[PDB]
């Protein structure tokens, strides 16, 4: 309802994708 | 002012998907044992266009 | 005091010279097609349509003449070259000398609107100022385009009175005008059902006339008035330029990927009839149904017409050309006289090699023959590169069935490599190279150069939409005065 | 005539330097 | 058959004058 | 090689320069 | 009651701007960004071109790419439940469709943006001369990624929304359309470098000729959308570059005016560039170059050996640039120069 | 110094409530336009 | 009567002549080679 | 008939129309909440 | 009865205002000359518009430039047009509610 | 100005020069037959592109 989307629409996809990311090295 | 309900669930959560091997299921990336089959150096281009999935899943039984 | 780029904005205030302008621009684009039509009137050969169409002479108003019934000239042709015929008074000629003094009438009239410029239809009684009632004329104006929609539809389209318009085969070897029933049915959105635009002609006819009627009889909202500015002039120029950079978009795509109103016969074959092999397996089909019932190779290949393989090759597909590479396709390599026949490419044991075919997208293509495969036998190298797979090591000939030469065989290196250079080309023909002064250098379609110019014109119209849209309804900052302030202002003080 | 053509919109070129410069209207 | 479109234009060309009257 | 392809370098010089030096004469003379 | 409390609620004062326009933007803008970092992340290129784009197949940030769809898909739209797809997101992924998805996002995100600047500036009471310069970035993306492969075969000529698959394109257009030889390409980059000449002369000048150096300077009050243009001497720098370079302005509506056209210009240009080169209506060759090179075999220029190296970016890349041709080049036909 | 030229638009006024001289000219218009569509399918027709 | 009151006059100072005069040239320098061919 | 493509146009047609009147709904509430 | 350039700040320079009116008593804006406001001095904040607050609500005009001399601003010349008599009235009122506390001389024509 | 007799019949169509209708008048209909218009070119695109492919409807020359 305020601008606490920003961090709902922003954040969390990339703190998932840098969970990913950093996943992605330790790979064969 | 302070928010520290979920941050490292997040990482985790990022983790255990590549980790695991859910993305390249969900993406449908191949795995890199899983580029070509066991037997042909071809590359499996998709050369119809209604026949396209069916092309994919074709290929996806060679594995 | 105004500069260059503002002159034309003295008629802004001004209906009746306006009107004038108007006129004038009519009277200039008139004027055009009929010098157009006279010019392509001379400089044209009716006499092969098979081998020499009106799309390889670089024809460009021709073909839409052509293509709402207009054939046939006062000369004593036709457009499929029936040589005696009396079309009547609508010739070529006819309705360019109809244009040529359409366009002295309105010139005409653009000199009594410039000099009667001053109106009591374009004042108000009680003001002074000149005011246009521009939410009813988008309806008289709507009411007699859809009018004239429908009767350019329901009466010519469907030969009730009229020609047809020009309809043909799907690889257009037997095409002329044709009266057209309406396609009413989900068929009719098919773009390449000539029903479609029939029933497209009724249907958008009846329901402009009926929204015509609802603006000649209902005034606009307060909202969208003020909204998007109705009393200016511009907003009606912004919303134009926005439907006719939309409706050059449309041409464009439509002359580009084909549709019933852009025939092959009229325009030319597109890139994708070359990028899919349309007119290869036609005549694959033709051939293999031909031997199927008792043929030679000959017999089969001597059967198929010349205008069939002249759809065959790359050097009419409107992809192949140059932006700087002026004038028609016959300057561009000759004017074709005749098929030399199918190329037939053997591997000294007698197996069929096949001739690699050149795309498009390259200026220049490699010789390369292949097997039924795609293993390479043979080819042409670089320049000097260590022959292996050499046409003189391999031993390739070449044998040509039906068209010019029937069942010659060559077997000289030089001629079968000039012949399967040539057979990178799709079909061979022969090209009269003289008698137009013709380099070797493949020129484009008219269907090229139509989606060219209007798709530039489609894009810089797009600007001229938000140059006008933001001179519409930012009007109070442009100028500095209020549009809804009455300008006849006084002082107070304080 | 094909190469004076060049060197006659270069050579008008330059002279429209020289009005820009030295002829340059005044404020 | 039947007279479908030639009765048609009575009905279509009065209609015309209909509005350019009471335009 | 174009024999009219000089003509259209001639019309593109001269015919916008034409206009923009008939504009300067013209309003030099009453601005 | 309806419509007048949206219209005061988007327009209202926050910490983003979100007006009528951000409806059409936001979601757009979201989603293309998000759909370009989730296909450089995970979605390969095996099936469409035969590469490894992501940085799941172990690339870095310069080889990454969401590819443009196969050959064989044409100019289809490939919708999530279109009849290529058909629901499934592994499929959609796998057939490109998220080049697609990123290509009219990134389209209707642009013209949500040039929206947004005409409603800031209808708001703020400005002329909108941000909007009629961003007039050039639209057409560039509406003639290189929508217009180039609707005039070409299909979607899989165009821009492949990467760093290497641009430096691909660049390559592309130099090897099979000698896209440096065209005029419309040459007044492109003269408006950008013209432009750049002119933001690095304008930057230098107004920083030298400041009324106040730091001597007596008092520190007046500055407002932002004057973009300080208070605190420098139109006189100073008119009377320093009539003797440098024998010609300035005078204006300082004049030279922002040239500011503005200038690179705009040269991106309209380039546009309508690419808009002929979707039809291959290219600027390839001098035709009497072409006669006095067949004339005699000892004729040489930097043009001459410009379509040498064309013609070698061709058949040295077109087997892997376009695996759906199943181009078999042998080495014997392969142009070399000792050869 | 460089002079413009801009529009002069006409008073925004509401629309009355009509009169029989207005209303039975909206009604010869109406009347009008759906005999006039009423011949127009029936051409439709016998062109179909 | 009346002359339609709205001819005002078009200007073109010697700056806009410059620099309209190097527009046009330098165009048909570009230009002039691919009209040449 | 009713093909899988037309079928498949009807339910993007759906989706679509469900969130052009789904976040102009939530923007209206919201509008009307923070009424000042 | 107050003018803000910036909402919760209060211009205290008077400024000098030269009301025009439309002969049909319909339109008609307010060219305001501020000559030496407090805004023109310091504060380093970011006007959002002129303010016109009162007690029957407020008048907003977004048209306002200043004028600058050698790189000082000197004078904040606004101006607002009406186009209504409704916005009239209330641009009168809220002028007599300024006139009687700040003293101002309506020296009509 | 000059009364001709065109000005004299054609009068009446250039006679209200700004009459609104009050309030919203007739933009939900307006707004309906735009989404209307909206689905008709979207459908027309999506036939041409063949990403819609109907029974009977073969998009191509045939
Ligand atoms: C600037 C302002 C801001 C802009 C922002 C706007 C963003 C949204 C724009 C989206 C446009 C998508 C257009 C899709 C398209 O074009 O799709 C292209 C289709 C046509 O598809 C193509 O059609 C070609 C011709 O096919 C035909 O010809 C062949 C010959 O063998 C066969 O017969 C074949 O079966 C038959 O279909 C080829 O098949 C191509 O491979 C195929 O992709 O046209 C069509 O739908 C539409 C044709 C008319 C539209 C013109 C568009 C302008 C160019
Ligand atoms: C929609 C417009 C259109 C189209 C598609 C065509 C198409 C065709 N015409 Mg027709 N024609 C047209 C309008 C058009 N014409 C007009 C307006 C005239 C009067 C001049 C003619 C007169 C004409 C003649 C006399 C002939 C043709 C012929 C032809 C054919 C060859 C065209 C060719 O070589 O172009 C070449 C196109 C170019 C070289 C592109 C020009 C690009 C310009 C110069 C770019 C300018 C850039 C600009 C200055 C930059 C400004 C920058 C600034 C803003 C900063 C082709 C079928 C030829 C033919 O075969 O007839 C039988 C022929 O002889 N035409
Ligand atoms: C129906 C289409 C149309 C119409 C009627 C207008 C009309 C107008 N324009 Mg708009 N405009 C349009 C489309 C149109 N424009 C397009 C497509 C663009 C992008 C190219 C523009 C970009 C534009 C700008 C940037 C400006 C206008 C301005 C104007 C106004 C003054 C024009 C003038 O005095 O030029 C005088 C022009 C000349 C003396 C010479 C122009 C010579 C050109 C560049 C080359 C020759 C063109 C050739 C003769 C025409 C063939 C055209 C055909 C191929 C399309 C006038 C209201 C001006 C304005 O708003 O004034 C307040 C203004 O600044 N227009
Ligand atoms: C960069 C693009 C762009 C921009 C910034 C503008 C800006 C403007 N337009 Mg133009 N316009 C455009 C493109 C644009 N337009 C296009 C492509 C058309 C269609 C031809 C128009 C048609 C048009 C008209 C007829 C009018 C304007 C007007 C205006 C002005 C007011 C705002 C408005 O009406 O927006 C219009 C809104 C948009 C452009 C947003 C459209 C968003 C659509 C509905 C999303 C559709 C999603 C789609 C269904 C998804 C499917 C995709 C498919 C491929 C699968 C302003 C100058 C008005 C004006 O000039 O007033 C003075 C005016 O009368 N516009
Ligand atoms: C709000 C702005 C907006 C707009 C105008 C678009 C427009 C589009 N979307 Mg995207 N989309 C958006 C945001 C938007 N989307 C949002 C908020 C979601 C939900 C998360 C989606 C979910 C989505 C998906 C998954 C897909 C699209 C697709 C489409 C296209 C097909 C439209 C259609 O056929 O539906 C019917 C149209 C109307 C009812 C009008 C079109 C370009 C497709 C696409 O881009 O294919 C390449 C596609 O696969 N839309
Ligand atoms: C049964 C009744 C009937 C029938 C059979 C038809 C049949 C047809 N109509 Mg018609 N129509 C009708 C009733 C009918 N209509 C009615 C009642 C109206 C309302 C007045 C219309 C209004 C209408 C329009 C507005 C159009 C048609 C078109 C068509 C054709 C569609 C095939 C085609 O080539 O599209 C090709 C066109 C498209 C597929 C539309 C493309 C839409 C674009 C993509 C929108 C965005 C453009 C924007 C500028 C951005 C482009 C960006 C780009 C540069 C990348 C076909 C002849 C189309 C046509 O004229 O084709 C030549 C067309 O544009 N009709
Ligand atoms: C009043 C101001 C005048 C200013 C002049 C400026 C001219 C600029 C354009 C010059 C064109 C080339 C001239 C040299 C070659 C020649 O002459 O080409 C001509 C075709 O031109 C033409 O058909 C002109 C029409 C071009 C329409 C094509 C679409 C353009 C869309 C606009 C896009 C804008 C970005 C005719 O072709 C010739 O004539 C042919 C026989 O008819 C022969 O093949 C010849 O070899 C030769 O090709
Ligand atoms: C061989 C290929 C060559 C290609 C061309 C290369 C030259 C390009 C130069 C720059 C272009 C113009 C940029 C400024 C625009 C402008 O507007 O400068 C104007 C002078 O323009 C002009 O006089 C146009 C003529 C340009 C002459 C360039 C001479 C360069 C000197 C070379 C020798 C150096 C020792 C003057 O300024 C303005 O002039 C008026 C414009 O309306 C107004 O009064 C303004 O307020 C303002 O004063
Ligand atoms: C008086 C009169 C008359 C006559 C008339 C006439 C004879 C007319 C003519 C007219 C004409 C004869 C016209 C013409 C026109 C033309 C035009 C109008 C053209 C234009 C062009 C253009 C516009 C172009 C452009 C361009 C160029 C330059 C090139 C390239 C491309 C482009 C596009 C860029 C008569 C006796 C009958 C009777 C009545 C009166
Ligand atoms: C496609 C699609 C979609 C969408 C989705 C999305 C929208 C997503 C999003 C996503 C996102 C939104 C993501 C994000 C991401 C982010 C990232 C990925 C980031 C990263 C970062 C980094 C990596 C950092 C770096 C750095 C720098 C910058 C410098 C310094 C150093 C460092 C390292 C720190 C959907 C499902 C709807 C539908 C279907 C389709
Ligand atoms: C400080 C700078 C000094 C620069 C010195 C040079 C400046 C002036 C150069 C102008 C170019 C004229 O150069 C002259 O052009 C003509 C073409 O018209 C050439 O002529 C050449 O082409 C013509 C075609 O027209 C043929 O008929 C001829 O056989 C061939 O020699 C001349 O060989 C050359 O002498
Ligand atoms: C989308 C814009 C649609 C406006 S529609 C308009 O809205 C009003 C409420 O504001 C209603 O009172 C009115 O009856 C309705 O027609
Ligand atoms: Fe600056």
């Amino acid at each position: 309802t305020v601008r606490w989307v920003a961090v709902h629409t922003l954040a969390v996809p990339t703190i998932f994708f840098l969970g990913a990311i950093a996943a992605m090295q330790f790979i064969q | 002012v302070i928010h520290s309900i979920t941050i490292p669930a997040l990482f985790i959560a990022g983790w255990l998907f590549v980790s695991t091997g859910l993305a390249y299921d969900v993406f449908g990336t191949p795995r890199p044992d899983s580029y070509y089959a066991q037997e042909q150096r071809s590359i499996p281009l998709v050369t119809d266009r209604f026949e396209a999935k069916q092309q994919v899943e074709t290929f996806l039984e060679q594995l | 005091g105004l500069p260059w780029y503002r002159v034309h904005t003295v008629l802004i205030n001004d209906p009746g010279r306006l009107i004038a302008a108007h006129l004038m621009h009519t009277a200039l684009v008139a004027g055009w097609a009929g010098s157009m039509a006279l010019y392509e009137l001379a400089t044209f050969d009716p006499s092969d349509p098979v081998l020499n169409p009106m799309w390889r002479q670089g024809m460009f108003v021709l073909p839409f003449m052509a293509r709402l019934g207009v054939t046939g000239s006062w000369s004593g042709w036709s457009i499929t070259g029936e040589t005696g015929i009396d079309p009547g008074f609508w010739s070529f000629e006819g309705v360019a000398l109809a244009h040529i003094v359409l366009s002295g009438l309105l010139f005409l009239a653009a000199c009594w609107h410039w000099v009667y410029w001053d109106l009591e239809l374009f004042r108000d009684p009680r003001t002074g100022e000149p005011a246009l009632d521009l939410p009813k004329m988008f309806g008289i104006h709507l009411f007699l385009a859809g009018l004239l929609c429908f009767g350019f539809g329901a009466f010519h389209l469907t030969g009730l009175f009229g020609p047809g318009m020009w309809v043909s085969d799907p690889y257009g070897l037997t095409g002329s005008v044709q009266p057209v029933a309406p396609e009413w049915g989900p068929d009719g959105f098919n773009p390449y059902n000539p029903g479609g635009v029939v029933a497209h002609h009724i249907a958008a006819g009846i329901v402009g006339i009926i929204a015509g009627l609802f603006h000649i009889l209902v005034r606009p909202p307060q909202r969208l008035y003020k909204a998007l500015r109705m009393g200016n002039i511009e907003t009606v120029l912004s919303s134009s330029i926005a439907a006719v950079f939309f409706a050059a978009f449309v041409v464009a795509g439509t002359m580009w990927y084909g549709s019933a109103t852009t025939p092959i016969e009229l325009f030319g074959p597109t890139r994708y009839q070359w990028d899919s092999s349309y007119f290869q397996q036609e005549i694959n089909r033709r051939v293999q149904a031909s031997l199927a019932s008792g043929a030679t190779l000959e017999e089969a290949w001597s059967a198929i017409p010349e205008k069939l393989a002249f759809y065959d090759y790359i050097g009419n597909n409107p992809a192949k050309g140059g932006l700087f590479r002026t004038g028609p396709m016959n300057k561009g390599d000759g004017i074709a006289q005749a098929w030399k026949g199918h190329a037939v490419f053997r591997n000294k044991e007698g197996e069929e090699l096949f001739v690699r075919r050149m795309p498009a997208f390259f200026e220049s293509f490699p010789v390369i023959l292949t097997d039924k495969n795609g293993v390479v036998k043979a080819d042409i190298p670089f320049r000097r590169a260590e022959s292996k797979y050499s046409f003189e090591q391999q031993g390739v000939t070449v044998s040509f069935y039906g068209g010019e030469l029937n069942g010659q065989t060559f077997t000289d290196p030089p001629t079968v490599k000039s012949y399967a250079r040539k057979a990178i080309f799709g079909e061979i023909f022969e090209f009269d190279t003289e008698t137009l002064n013709s380099d070797g250098i493949f020129r484009t379609s008219p269907r090229g150069w139509f989606t060219f110019a209007h798709a530039v014109f489609a894009l810089l119209f797009f600007f001229g939409h938000i140059w006008h849209g933001a001179r519409t309804l930012f009007r109070d900052v442009f100028s500095g005065i209020d549009p809804e302030l009455s300008p006849e202002q006084v002082e107070w003080g304080f | 005539m094909e190469t004076i053509t060049y060197v006659f919109i270069f050579a008008c070129i330059i002279a429209l330097f020289f009005f820009a410069i030295f002829f340059r209207e005044p404020p | 058959a039947a007279a479908a479109a030639a009765a048609a234009a009575a009905a279509a060309a009065a209609a015309a004058a209909a509005a350019a009257a009471a335009a | 090689v174009n024999q009219l392809g000089f003509i259209a370098t001639a019309l593109f010089v001269l015919v916008p320069s034409v206009f923009l030096i008939i504009l300067y004469v013209q309003t030099e003379s009453q601005q | 009651g309806w419509f007048d409390i949206l219209d005061d609620w988007l327009k209202r004062d926050r910490f983003v701007f979100v007006g009528w326009s951000g409806i059409l933007l936001f979601p757009c803008a979201y989603l293309a960004l998000g759909g370009w970092l989730t296909g450089t992340t995970f979605v390969t290129s095996w099936y469409t071109h035969g590469l490894a784009s992501s940085y799941l197949e172990g690339c870095n940030f310069l080889t990454v790419a969401v590819s443009t769809p196969a050959n064989s898909m044409g100019h289809s739209l490939l919708l999530l439940w279109g009849p290529e797809a058909q629901g499934d997101f592994t499929r959609w992924c796998q057939l490109g469709g998220l080049w697609t998805f990123i290509a009219l996002h990134g389209a209707f995100g642009l013209i949500g943006f040039m929206l947004r600047q005409f409603e800031i500036a209808r708001l703020v009471g400005v002329r909108p001369y941000n909007a009629i310069a961003f007039s050039a970035p639209i057409a560039v993306f509406v003639s290189v990624f929508l217009i180039y492969p609707l005039g070409q075969s299909s979607w899989f000529f165009a821009p492949s929304f990467g760093v290497a698959a641009i430096f691909r394109f660049l390559l592309f257009f130099q090897g099979f359309h000698n896209w440096t030889l065209n005029p419309f390409h040459m007044m492109g980059v003269a408006g950008v470098l013209g432009g750049a000449l002119l933001c690095a002369i304008h930057g230098a000048t107004v920083e030298n000729t400041l009324f106040q150096d730091g001597e007596g300077a008092s520190t007046f009050r500055a407002f932002n959308p004057t973009q300080a243009e208070e605190t420098y001497s139109m006189v100073t720098a008119n009377r320093f570059w009539s003797q440098i370079f024998g010609i300035a302005f005078s204006n300082k509506r004049w030279l922002h005016f040239f500011m503005l056209f200038v690179p705009v210009t040269g991106l309209w240009m380039s546009a309508i560039g690419v808009v002929g080169l979707a039809l291959n209506l290219r600027s390839y060759d001098f035709i009497s170059q072409e006669i006095r090179a067949a004339e005699d075999p000892e004729f040489e220029t930097f043009y001459t050996k410009n379509l040498l190296l064309n013609e070698g970016i061709r058949a040295w890349m077109a087997p892997q640039d376009q695996p759906h041709e199943n181009f078999v080049f042998p080495e014997e036909v392969l142009p070399r120069g000792n050869a | 110094g460089r002079l413009n030229n801009f529009a002069i638009e006409p008073k925004v006024y509401q629309a009355q409530p009509w009169t029989p001289q207005q209303k039975v000219r909206a009604a010869l218009l109406v009347g009008g336009g759906l005999l006039l569509v009423a011949g127009l399918v029936a051409i439709a027709v016998g062109v179909s | 009567m009346e002359p339609n009151p709205n001819r005002q006059p078009v200007e073109l100072n010697r700056t806009s002549l410059y620099l309209g005069l190097l527009l046009i040239l330098v165009l048909a320098l570009l230009f002039s080679s691919y009209f040449f061919n | 008939t009713i093909t899988p493509s037309l079928k498949g146009f009807f339910i993007g047609l759906l989706s679509g129309a469900v969130v052009l009147g789904l976040t102009f709904a939530v923007l209206i509430a919201i509008s009307q909440i923070d009424k000042v | 009865a107050e003018i803000q350039f910036i909402r919760g700040i209060n211009e205290e320079v008077v400024p000098d205002v030269r009301l025009t009116r439309a002969r049909d008593g319909s339109s008609g804006q307010a060219m305001f000359y501020f000559d030496n406001p407090k805004i023109v001095q310091e504060g380093n904040l970011e006007v959002t518009g002129m303010y016109m607050v009162d007690e029957e609500g407020e008048i907003v005009t977004r048209d306002v430039n200043a004028k600058f001399i050698n790189g000082q601003p000197v004078a904040i010349e606004a101006t607002y047009t009406m186009r209504s008599p409704q916005e009239w009235d209330r641009f009168i009122r809220f002028m007599d509610r300024y006139a009687a506390s700040h003293g101002l001389g309506f020296q009509k024509s | 100005a000059r009364r001709t007799w065109l000005g004299d019949i054609l009068r009446p169509l250039n006679s209200e020069y700004g009459k609104v209708a009050p309030g919203w008048g007739t933009t939900p209909l307006m707004a309906v037959f735009m989404g209307l218009f909206l689905v008709f070119l979207l459908i027309i695109l999506e036939i041409y592109n063949s990403t819609l492919i109907l029974d009977g409807v073969n998009v191509s020359w045939k």
